[PDB]
RNA sequence: AAGGUAUGUAUCAAGCUUACAAG
C-alpha cells in the first residue's frame, strides 16, 4: 500500500490490489448498505456544505469585490507563546512571554504594491493512483493490419508529405460515374423526332 | 443455470410511438421539467427549444448561443433553467421573461456538461480543457476549479449524499470529488476506453459509468466494483436509469440497449431507423431522458431528431 | 501569496522583555530571497534598540529551520552553513530566479500544509546533533544585534538632532569585515575559530602517550561503558578502574586509535551526561 | 533499463515496484523485473515479485514461465505448491495434460495416478473434448496393464458422436496390441 | 493561502463581475415548487393530457390548341410538409435557391 | 479567458470540430499500437470537406468503415452548419441589416457553390432519368412549327459565304 | 482611438525599488 499511496493521507488507493476488481457478490435487498441516508443525514451535510461554501463565498466576494467600506478588526487579542526553544537564560526568566498583536492600519490610498504576474510551470499533481484494467489484449497481424490507415493523396496539403507514388494518381472510381451512364428514352425521343 | 440466471425481474418492452423533427443541426442535449409539462433541447442549430411533452408540439425556440448547446437542464427549486454549449459560454434563461440573466464566465475552452445540485445551489460543470467548476449560483463566481483530470472532462453529475461530484472523463478515468475542500476523494481507474456518462440511482446508492469497453456499475461510499455489464459495445454516450431499474445505454452508432439494475440483464437491444433524409451511417444517440413518469423514454439522436417511446402491454416477451 | 498567524523568531530577536507589543500587516513586504508577499511584523525589543521587523516568509523559514528576522538556526543560534556542513547536508535550494526556485519553493510547500511543526527533511538529522555543534551555541545572547544601526551625519559630524538622534553615534564601522547558504564572511572566521582551539601542546616524542589520566568516573563511568568506548576504538594493553580517585587507564597497542580520543576527551568526552576530567598520564616509567 | 544499465541496482529495483504497483496488466515490467532479480541471487524476493505475478490471474504465458522457473532450480516441492492453484484459472486441455506432468518428472505413483483422477472427473464428462484420454492412455500405455483396458474402450460411454474421428481408432487397436504380455 | 487572481492577488474590478441579479427567485406556489412534486402522479395525468391533445386534430375556343389538357396538376395533388434533412435536397435550400438566384 | 465574438466564430468551430473528431476517434480505434500515424483522419477530415465544397465525391480506397463513416457524419454536421449560416446571413444581407464587407464577398462565395453543386446535380439526373418531354411531346412542337414556318413561306437562312456583300 | 510607416538581438545612464538581514 505504502508504495502505491506514497505519502497520501490514507485515502483510497487500496485499489492497488487485485481482490477489488473482481465482481462484488450479488445484492437483492440489503437495505442497511445498499440504501441512501435518510433526510436528516443529508439535510445535516447539506447544512454542513452549505455554510462551508458559504463562508466560502463570503469571504470571496469580501476579497473579490471587498471595495465598499467595512472595519479593520479588534485585535485586542493576546498571544501566550512558552518560547520552548531556549529558554534558560534568555531574557531571564522569559517563561511563557505573552505579546500584544494588532493590525495595522492600511490607507485607502494605495495601488496594489506586488507584481502579480508570474508564471511558473505546474508543479508535480497527484501521484498515480494504480491503473487496474482487464487484462490487454493483443488482436492480431491481420485485424491490426485491417485497421490502418492510407496515407493522404490531396489536392493541397502544405503539411508532412506530399507523398508521390507511381500510382495513387487518379484517386477514386475514375472520378465520375453515372451509372448506366445514359437513360434509354433519349432513344425513343431521338428517332421520334428523325421520322 | 448460469450464476444469477432465474432472478431478472420481468420488464416490459419499449416501443417508438413518435419521433420529433424539429432542428437544423444535431439534437444534442435532453431535459425535462420538474413538473412534467414540457421539455427542453439544445442543439448544434445553436438554439434551444421547448416542447409540449404531452402533443409533441414546438412551444418556442430561444436562441442566443453562438455555438453549439452542449447541454441543457431545468431547475427545480428555481424557475429558470441553464445551458451550456462550446462557445464556452454558460446562460441561466430565466424562464418568467425567456432572457438570459446570468451568464457565467470563466472557462477556458468549450463546455460540455452540466449539472446542478440537489439541494443547495450552486452548479457544476465540466469542459474541455481538463477542469470542472463551482459556479456559485446568485453571484456568479467560481466556488472551485476542479483541477484534477489530464483531459476533456465529458460528464458530471452532482447529488446531495456524500461523495458530492463525479465527474467522467475522457482520460479513461472517472473521480470522485469534495465539494467543500475541493481536492479529489478517490480516482477510479477502469475503462480501457473513455468514460462518457455516468448516471445515479435514485433510490439507493450505486451509480454506474458508461465507456466503450465494459459499462461498470459502482457504489457510492469509497467507490467499489460492484459489477460490471454486458457488451453494449459502440462508443456509448448516455446512461439513464428509471426508479423502477430499468436503465437505458444509448450509444454512438444508433443502438441503444436496455437492461436491468439489479441483475445486468441486456433487455432489448433496439437499433432505430434514421428520418429520410439522413444517410445510413447516421445513426446515434447523443441523449437520453426519461419523463417524471417515467412512462415515456426519449432520447436526442445524431439524426437531428427526438425519438419518443413507451412501454409496451403484453407479458409474452419473457426472459431467457 | 501567504498569510500567517505569529513568526518564527529566535529569542535574542524578541528581545529582554516578557511583554512586547506586536504588529502585522496582511500582506508586507516580499521575503528577500523569492519575493513572496508575507505578513510583516514588528516590535520593540528594548528601550535602546531598533526594531527588527521581519525579513522572510514562514515558509523560508519553514525550510531550514531559520528564525524569521535575524536567519540563524532556531535550535542553536548559528548561522546556516555552520548547519549544514556540521550536519554534513545541505538540502539544496537553487539560486535562480525560476529556474527551478519558486518552483521548488511552491513544490516543498504545498507538501509542507499538513506538518506546519517541524522542518521539512532537517528533522532525520537534527537529532543526531550536540556533539560538534554544541561547543559553539551560544546562549545568554548578545543584544548587540538588536542596538540601532549607526546614523549618518555623526559620521559627517553633522547631526543636527543632538542628543535624540535614536541611531547610535561614535561608532564607525570598518570596511574589511562586515547569503542564505554561501559563502559568508565572518563564518569562515567562525570555522576557522573552531579548528584552531586551545587545547594542552603535543610533547615532542612518537607517539609514546598511549596512557592518560582520563577520571571523574564518580558513579556514572563503568568499567564496561569505557572499555567499550574504547573497544570501537581498538584494544588495550591494560585497563584499571582506580576508585581511589574516581579515574580509569586505558592504552592502545601501535598508539594511533586512542590518539583520537585523546582528540575526544580534551574535557570533550561527553557520555553519561558529565564533563569528564582529563590530563596528561606519564607514559615514563614513573 | 538505464537505472540498471548501471550498477544502481537499488533504484532500478525501487522503481520497477512501483512501476508494478501503478501499471498491474503489462507483462513486460514484471518479466524485466523477474529477469533482473533472476541474473541476481534468486533470493524469496523474486519469488515475492513471481507470486505477486500471480496474483493478477494472468495468462498461460506467465504461468507456465513461472513454472519453468520453478524448474530450473529443480523445485519438486515448490512447483508443486504453484501448480495446483494454476489449474484452477486455466482449465486448458493443454494445462490439464501438463498437470499430468509429475508422471514425466517424477512418476508420483499414487498421486499421480490421482492427478489422473483429477484429470478425469472434471469439464467434458460425457464429451471428453476428445484429447485427454490420448494422452492418459499414451502414459498408461507406457505404464503396464494395471488398468489401461477401461479407459478407451470400456468406459466408453462418454463418445462424441463415433468415440473418435477416424485418424486413431485403428490406432486405438495397434496401440494396445504390442505392448503387452502378448498371451498366445 | 495565496489563491488564484480572482480572490486577493488582483484589484482587477471587471465589469461584467458587478452585483448584477443579486437575488434568487424561488419557485412559488402557483408553478411546480418541488413540495408539489413530492406527491403528485404524473403518469394518469400525463395519459389524460396526451388522450384530451390527441383529439384536437379532428369547348368551341381553344380546340385548334396543341395541348388540349394537362388533365392533371401536380399528377395527384401538393400536399406535403416531409422533411429530407439533406440540405441541398430540403424544400427550404430549393426554395432559397429559386427565389434568390436567377 | 476569451469569449468567441465574431471575428473567431470561424476559427472556433473548426477548433471544436477537430477537438470532437479527435477524442473519438481516441476512443473509438481499438487496441492496435499506432493511432492515427499521430494525425492522419484530421487529413483525411479536411479532404473530405474540401472534396464537399468542390462536389468532388472523395471516394478514399481502402479505409476502415468506421473511421470512413465518421467522417461521413462530421463533414455532413458541417455543410450543414456551413449552408444553416449561408441561408442566414445571405437573407440579413438581402434586407440589409449588415453591411459588412466580408461578409458579403463571402457569402457570394459560399452560394455559388450551392448553386454549382445543385447544377451538376440537375445536369446529372438529365441524363439517368431521361429526356423530361416525352416523344409526342416534342413531336408536337416541332410539327406546329413546320406549319407555322410553311404558312410564314420563311426562307431559312443559308450559311454565310465567304463574298457574303453585307 | 486602433487599423502603416516594421521587430529582434548585443553593449551604455535615470526612472523606479529596499533603505533592510549582518562579529
Ligand atoms: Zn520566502
Ligand atoms: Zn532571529
Ligand atoms: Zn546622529
Amino acid at each position: 500500500d505504502a508504495i502505491a499511496r506514497q505519502g497520501q493521507s490514507k485515502d483510497k488507493v487500496i485499489y492497488s490490489k487485485y481482490t477489488d476488481l473482481v465482481p462484488k457478490e450479488v445484492m437483492n435487498a440489503d437495505d442497511p448498505d445498499l440504501q441512501r441516508p435518510d433526510e436528516e443525514a443529508i439535510k445535516e451535510i447539506t447544512e454542513k456544505t452549505r455554510v462551508a461554501l458559504e463562508k466560502s463565498v463570503s469571504q470571496k466576494v469580501a476579497a473579490a469585490m471587498p471595495v465598499r467600506a467595512a472595519d479593520k478588526l479588534a485585535p485586542a487579542q493576546y498571544i501566550r507563546y512558552t518560547p520552548s526553544q531556549q529558554g534558560v537564560a534568555f531574557n531571564s526568566g522569559a517563561k511563557q512571554r505573552v505579546i500584544r498583536m494588532v493590525e495595522m492600519q492600511k490607507d485607502p490610498m494605495e495601488p496594489p504594491r506586488f507584481k502579480i504576474n508570474k508564471k511558473i510551470p505546474r508543479g508535480p499533481p497527484s501521484p498515480p493512483a494504480p491503473v487496474m484494467h482487464s487484462p490487454s489484449r493483443k488482436m492480431t497481424v491481420k485485424e491490426q493490419q485491417e485497421w490502418k490507415i492510407p496515407p493522404c493523396i490531396s489536392n493541397w496539403k502544405n503539411a508532412k508529405g506530399y507523398t508521390i507514388p507511381l500510382d495513387k494518381r487518379l484517386a477514386a472510381d475514375g472520378r465520375g460515374l453515372q451509372t448506366v451512364h445514359i437513360n434509354e428514352n433519349f432513344a425513343k425521343l431521338a428517332e421520334a423526332l428523325y421520322i | 443455470k448460469a450464476p444469477t440466471m432465474p432472478k431478472p425481474q420481468w420488464h416490459p418492452p419499449w416501443k417508438l410511438y413518435r419521433v420529433i423533427s424539429g432542428h437544423l443541426g444535431w439534437v444534442r442535449c435532453i431535459a425535462v421539467e420538474p413538473g412534467n409539462q414540457w421539455f427542453v433541447t439544445g442543439s448544434a442549430d445553436r438554439t434551444i427549444k421547448i416542447w409540449d411533452l404531452a402533443s409533441g408540439k414546438l412551444k418556442l425556440s430561444l436562441t442566443g448561443h453562438i455555438s453549439t448547446v452542449r447541454g441543457v437542464i431545468v431547475s427545480t427549486r428555481s424557475p429558470y433553467l441553464f445551458s451550456c454549449g462550446e462557445d464556452k459560454q454558460v446562460k441561466c434563461w430565466d424562464l418568467e421573461y425567456n432572457k438570459v440573466i446570468r451568464h457565467y464566465h470563466g472557462h477556458l475552452s468549450a463546455v460540455y456538461g452540466l449539472d446542478l445540485h440537489p439541494t443547495i445551489d450552486v452548479l457544476v460543470t465540466c469542459s474541455r480543457d481538463s477542469t470542472a467548476r463551482i459556479w456559485d449560483v446568485r453571484t456568479k463566481a467560481s466556488v472551485h476549479t476542479l483541477s484534477g483530470h489530464t483531459n476533456a472532462v465529458a460528464t458530471v453529475r452532482c447529488q446531495a449524499a456524500e461523495p458530492q461530484i463525479i465527474t467522467g472523463s475522457h482520460d479513461t478515468t472517472i473521480r470522485l470529488w469534495d465539494l467543500v475542500a475541493g481536492k479529489t476523494r478517490v480516482t477510479l481507474t477502469n475503462h480501457k476506453k473513455s468514460v462518457r456518462a455516468v448516471v445515479l440511482h435514485p433510490r439507493h446508492y450505486t451509480f454506474a459509468s458508461g465507456s466503450p469497453d465494459n459499462i461498470k456499475q459502482w457504489k457510492f461510499p469509497d467507490g467499489s466494483f460492484i459489477q460490471n455489464l454486458s457488451g453494449h459495445n459502440a462508443i456509448i454516450n448516455t446512461l439513464t436509469v428509471n426508479s423502477d431499474g430499468v436503465l437505458v445505454s444509448g450509444a454512438d452508432n444508433g443502438t441503444m440497449h436496455l437492461w436491468d439494475w439489479r441483475t445486468g440483464y441486456n433487455f432489448q437491444r433496439v437499433h432505430a431507423a434514421v428520418q429520410p433524409g439522413s444517410l445510413d451511417s447516421e445513426s446515434g444517440i447523443f441523449a437520453c431522458a426519461f419523463d417524471q413518469s417515467e412512462s415515456r423514454l426519449l432520447t436526442a439522436e445524431a439524426d437531428k431528431t427526438i425519438k419518443v417511446y413507451r412501454e409496451d402491454d403484453t407479458a409474452t416477451e419473457e426472459t431467457h | 501569496w501567504e498569510d500567517a498567524d505569529f513568526p518564527i523568531l529566535c529569542q535574542t530577536c524578541l528581545g529582554e522583555n516578557p511583554y512586547i507589543r506586536m504588529t502585522k500587516e496582511k500582506y508586507g513586504k516580499e521575503c528577500k530571497i523569492c519575493a513572496r508577499p508575507f505578513t510583516v511584523f514588528r516590535w520593540c525589543p528594548g528601550v535602546r534598540m531598533r526594531f527588527k521587523k521581519t525579513e522572510v516568509c514562514q515558509t523560508c523559514s519553514k525550510l531550514k529551520n531559520v528564525c524569521q528576522t535575524c536567519l540563524l538556526d532556531l535550535e542553536y543560534g548559528l548561522p546556516i552553513q555552520v548547519r549544514d556542513a556540521g550536519l554534513s547536508f545541505k538540502d539544496d535550494m537553487p539560486k535562480s530566479d525560476v529556474n527551478k526556485e519558486y518552483y521548488t519553493q511552491n513544490m516543498e510547500r504545498e507538501i509542507s500544509n499538513s506538518d506546519g511543526t517541524r522542518p521539512v527533511g532537517m528533522l532525520g538529522k537534527a537529532t543526531s546533533t550536540s556533539d560538534m555543534l554544541l561547543k559553539l551555541a551560544r546562549t545568554t545572547p548578545y543584544y548587540k544585534r538588536n542596538r540601532p544601526h549607526i546614523c549618518s551625519f555623526w559620521v559627517k559630524g553633522e547631526c543636527k538632532r543632538g542628543e535624540e538622534c535614536p541611531y547610535r553615534h561614535e561608532k564607525p564601522t570598518d570596511p574589511d569585515d562586515p547569503r542564505y547558504y554561501g559563502i559568508n564572511d565572518p563564518v569562515a572566521d567562525k570555522l576557522l575559530k573552531r579548528a584552531s582551539t586551545m587545547p594542552r601542546l603535543d610533547p615532542p616524542e612518537d607517539k609514546t602517550i598511549t596512557t592518560l589520566y582520563v577520571g571523574g568516573l564518580g558513579d556514572t563511568i563503568t568499567e564496561t561503558d569505557l572499555r567499550n568506548h574504547f573497544y570501537q576504538f581498538g584494544e588495550i594493553r591494560t585497563i584499571t578502574v582506580v576508585q581511589r580517585q574516581q579515574c580509569a587507564f586505558i592504552q592502545f597497542a601501535t598508539r594511533q586509535a586512542a590518539e583520537v580520543a585523546a582528540e575526544k576527551s580534551f574535557n570533550k568526552l561527553i557520555v553519561n551526561g558529565r564533563r569528564l576530567n582529563v590530563k596528561w598520564g606519564r607514559s615514563q616509567a614513573a | 533499463e538505464m537505472e540498471m544499465k548501471n550498477r544502481q541496482v537499488n533504484h532500478a529495483r525501487n522503481i520497477w515496484d512501483r512501476a508494478i504497483t501503478t501499471l498491474p496488466r503489462v507483462n513486460q515490467f514484471w518479466y524485466k523485473y523477474t529477469y533482473m532479480e533472476e541474473m541476481l541471487g534468486n533470493v524469496a524476493g523474486a519469488r515475492q515479485v513471481f507470486e505477486r505475478w500471480m496474483e493478477w490471474q494472468p495468462e498461460e504465458q506467465a504461468w507456465h514461465s513461472y513454472i519453468n522457473f520453478e524448474l530450473r532450480y529443480k523445485e519438486v516441492d515448490r512447483a508443486r505448491t504453484i501448480y495446483e492453484r494454476f489449474v484452477l484459472v486455466h482449465p486448458d486441455v493443454k494445462n490439464w495434460i501438463k498437470y499430468a506432468r509429475f508422471e514425466e518428472k517424477h512418476a508420483y505413483f499414487a498421486h499421480a495416478r490421482k492427478v489422473y483422477e483429477r484429470a478425469v472427473e472434471f469439464f467434458g464428462d460425457e464429451h471428453m473434448d476428445e484429447h485427454l484420454y490420448v494422452a492418459f492412455a499414451k502414459f498408461e500405455e507406457n505404464q503396464k496393464e494395471f488398468e489401461r483396458v477401461r479407459v478407451i474402450y470400456k468406459y466408453a460411454l462418454d463418445r462424441i458422436s463415433k468415440q473418435d474421428a477416424q485418424e486413431l481408432f485403428k490406432n486405438y487397436t495397434i496401440f494396445e496390441k504390442k505392448f503387452g504380455d502378448r498371451r498366445g | 493561502k495565496g489563491e488564484g487572481d480572482l480572490s486577493q492577488l488582483s484589484k482587477q474590478y471587471s465589469s461584467r463581475d458587478l452585483p448584477s441579479h443579486t437575488k434568487i427567485k424561488y419557485r412559488q406556489t402557483t408553478q411546480d415548487a418541488p413540495e408539489e412534486v413530492r406527491n403528485r402522479d404524473f403518469r394518469r395525468e400525463l395519459e389524460e393530457r396526451e388522450r384530451a391533445a390527441a383529439r384536437e386534430k379532428n369547348r368551341r375556343w381553344d380546340d385548334d390548341v396543341v395541348f388540349k389538357n394537362c388533365a392533371k396538376g401536380v399528377d395527384d395533388q401538393k400536399k406535403d410538409k416531409r422533411f429530407v434533412n439533406d440540405t441541398l435536397r430540403s424544400e427550404f435550400h430549393k426554395k432559397f435557391m429559386e427565389k434568390y438566384i436567377k | 479567458a476569451k469569449t468567441v465574438t465574431k471575428q473567431r466564430v470561424e476559427s472556433h468551430f473548426d477548433l471544436e470540430l477537430r477537438a470532437a473528431v479527435m477524442h473519438d476517434i481516441l476512443d473509438m480505434m481499438p487496441e492496435g499500437i499506432k493511432q492515427n500515424k499521430a494525425r492522419t483522419i484530421l487529413q483525411h477530415l479536411s479532404e473530405a470537406w474540401r472534396c464537399w465544397k468542390a462536389n468532388i465525391p472523395w471516394k478514399v480506397p481502402g479505409l476502415p468503415t468506421p473511421i470512413e463513416n465518421m467522417i461521413l457524419r462530421y463533414v455532413k454536421a458541417k455543410a450543414d452548419w456551413w449552408t444553416n449560416t449561408a441561408h442566414y446571413n445571405r437573407e440579413r444581407i438581402r434586407r440589409g441589416a449588415t453591411v459588412d464587407k466580408t461578409v458579403c464577398k463571402k457569402n457570394l462565395g459560399r452560394l455559388t457553390r450551392l448553386y454549382l453543386k445543385a447544377e451538376q446535380e440537375r445536369q446529372h439526373n438529365y441524363l439517368k432519368d431521361g429526356p423530361y418531354i416525352t416523344a409526342e411531346e416534342a413531336v408536337a412542337v416541332y410539327t406546329t412549327t413546320v406549319h407555322w414556318l410553311e404558312s410564314r413561306r420563311f426562307s431559312p437562312i443559308p450559311f454565310p459565304p465567304l463574298s457574303y456583300k453585307h
